[PDB]
C-alpha cells in the first residue's frame, strides 16, 4: 500500500473501489458523493484525462 | 499528472455530466420523445455536437 | 445490482444520492435488524437506548 | 408491536413464509423494497419498469 499509487486514466480502468482503497483523498471524495461509486464510466476522471 | 491525481480529488466538488453521457440513459422508444433534451445536438450520424 | 437502477441513478437532489430515493436498501434510514457497528452517517436518524 | 410505524409490514413475512428457497425469492424480496416516492416513480417509469 505504501509504495502503490492509483492511476484512474481510462473509462475502462478507473475502478473507484481500488482507488478509494489505495488513496485516502479518493476515499473521502467517494464518501462525500456516493453516487460516483458506480462503474459505468460515470466516475469523474481528472481534468487532464 | 500521476502525483497531481490526488490533488484533483482533494477538493470535494462534483463535476458537470457531459451531454454525450446524458444521451445513453434514454430507452429506445423515448429517445424520440420531447423529453429528450439532447435531441438538438443529434444532427449528423457520423459526428458529435 | 438488482436493487439499484444503475442506468439512471447518476445524480443527487439533496445530500442523498438518487439511489437512496428509488430503493430502501440504499436508504441509510433503514437499519439492518442486527448491528455490530453504528453507521457512518446518521443525518436524520436518532437512536434511543 | 408498532406495525404501522415499521418499514416492513405484514405482507413481507406473509410472502417469506411460503416462498421457495431459491435465489429468485431473494431477488423478489429486494424488489419489494422499492420506494414509492415521486422521485422513485419517475425513475422507475424512465426505466420502463
Amino acid at each position: 500500500i505504501e509504495y502503490s499509487l492509483p492511476v484512474p486514466f481510462h473509462r475502462f480502468y478507473s475502478n473507484p473501489t481500488i482507488c478509494a482503497a489505495l488513496s485516502d483523498d479518493i476515499k473521502r471524495y467517494v464518501t462525500e458523493f456516493p453516487h460516483y461509486h458506480r462503474h459505468d464510466g460515470g466516475f469523474p476522471l481528472p481534468t487532464a484525462f | 499528472a500521476a502525483r497531481r491525481i490526488p490533488h484533483f480529488y482533494r477538493v470535494r466538488r462534483e463535476v458537470p455530466r457531459t451531454v454525450n453521457e446524458m444521451k445513453q440513459d434514454f430507452v429506445v422508444t423515448d429517445f424520440y420523445k420531447v423529453g429528450n433534451i439532447t435531441l438538438y445536438t443529434e444532427l449528423h450520424p457520423f459526428f458529435d455536437f | 445490482r438488482i436493487s439499484a437502477l444503475p442506468g439512471l441513478n447518476n445524480g443527487q437532489l439533496a445530500e442523498e444520492p438518487l439511489s437512496a430515493y428509488v430503493n430502501a436498501l440504499h436508504d441509510h434510514r433503514l437499519w439492518p435488524p442486527f448491528v455490530t457497528h453504528l453507521p457512518r452517517n446518521m443525518e436524520g436518524v436518532q437512536v434511543v437506548a | 408491536a408498532h406495525e404501522y410505524h415499521n418499514w416492513l409490514r405484514s405482507p413481507f413475512s406473509r410472502y417469506s413464509a411460503t416462498c421457495p428457497n431459491v435465489l429468485h425469492s431473494v431477488m423478489t424480496l429486494a424488489a419489494m423494497l422499492y420506494k414509492i416516492s415521486p422521485v422513485s416513480l419517475v425513475l422507475q417509469t424512465k426505466a420502463h419498469i
